[PDB]
């Protein structure tokens, strides 16, 4: 606990500054008395490049309000964004937070930029779906040990509970494996359920996975020959 | 090229 | 950058804490209009353990500035620390911030607790001296190519600047060497300045580095017998 307070607190100013912009950019959204307060606070500041950044994100942002089109700042925040050696977070957030502001040709530069440094993003996507890669296999090794009434439970509940995540690969295992249930159990329109989402795999262009859910399908079909 | 190093 | 963003922000929370627990020290320190908003706030809250000690602690720091003390609220941060799984930084900043507060017998079992639960923050005491070791090499290497004048200016730099820091293993190697330079160069004080500090490796029993600073005196005095 020590050496990560200790970490932490070293990296707090970074992080404030994260927490400033998110601020800065709800007051955006309606009320902005207190939008030059930050100027107030970093005009008279107005050192260090991202702290220069912010003020020059908020100047734009009041002046999207007002009557006023300010250019010294929006060029400040673009030529920032063109120059960068290494594409960080902040990056990515302050790029998001005065994209509207910026020019087309910067934005589409900016753009490759930061299709390399997605590196990062990608992987931690994976471990969102470790929870379903985990769902999924539960599934599989019920159906497997024809626990037919277990794997509909945990399917019944997974979507009671997931109800608020509207992610895509979860509806879709969930309904796949709504559909082969059905099929192991012989109503009809289960068989077709299963398709469904299989065409999406096919039409989005998922081979790999499309590959894993078709083959899986036809092999449990092939069994239930029987 | 004395060969030492480190120490305290 | 971004993981280490989630990292944060996840434990944002807990780290808010610590410096709840700052702040409402400083507070006691003097004013406290606001001292009491806190309680306002975390009273009807009261929710979680920690949140609960934020309130307790407070509740005990006003107390004893005003008249009325409460002891409810000393039992309750008593018997936390006392049941305690695994002792944590946040265990010890609440320990130190009312430590006063506890009867003396918790604060002896509490003791006996924290004194197995020390190990990181001698790992960590370390890493403190990676600066100092790096500088005393550097002394020693230029002492072994004879040049007293660039050992000379690193003292004298490292004297300036390290001037803030209040630590007492740094004031010994510079002392030492400001002695061990002074005893090559020829000069009447060092030759006893460099012994002055190896007493207090001596007589604070640290053998290990005693040994240390007193071989390499020894054996510079004998490259000098040569002189």
């Amino acid at each position: 606990n020590v050496d990560e307070f200790l970490f932490i607190s070293n990296n707090f100013k970074q992080y404030k500054e994260f927490i400033d912009m998110d601020t800065a950019k709800h007051y955006f959204e309606c009320r902005n008395i207190e939008g030059l307060n930050h100027i107030l606070d970093s005009y008279k500041d107005s050192k260090s490049t991202k702290e220069k950044n912010l003020f020059a994100l908020v100047k734009v942002l009041l002046a999207t309000l007002t009557e006023e089109d300010c250019l010294t700042e929006r060029t400040y925040l673009s030529n920032y964004l063109i120059n960068i050696e290494t594409w960080s977070h902040y990056e990515t957030v302050l790029f998001n937070n005065c994209m509207f502001i910026f020019e087309s040709c910067f934005i589409e530069m900016v753009f490759s930029k930061v299709i390399l440094n997605l590196d990062k993003y990608n992987t931690l996507r994976y471990y969102g779906n470790e929870s379903i890669r985990m769902f999924v296999n539960m599934l599989i090794l019920f159906i497997q040990r024809q626990e037919y009434d277990k794997a509909s439970e945990i399917l019944a509940k997974i979507e009671d509970y997931q109800l608020n995540d509207d992610c895509l690969y979860e509806r879709c295992c969930v309904s796949f494996f709504d559909g082969i249930i059905g099929l192991i159990n012989g109503k009809e329109g289960a068989e077709q359920k299963c398709v469904q989402i299989l065409e999406i795999f096919q039409l989005l262009n998922c081979k790999t996975i499309h590959h894993m859910f078709q083959t899986y399908l036809e092999a449990i079909k092939h069994k239930l020959s029987l | 090229m004395w060969l030492l190093l480190l120490f305290l």
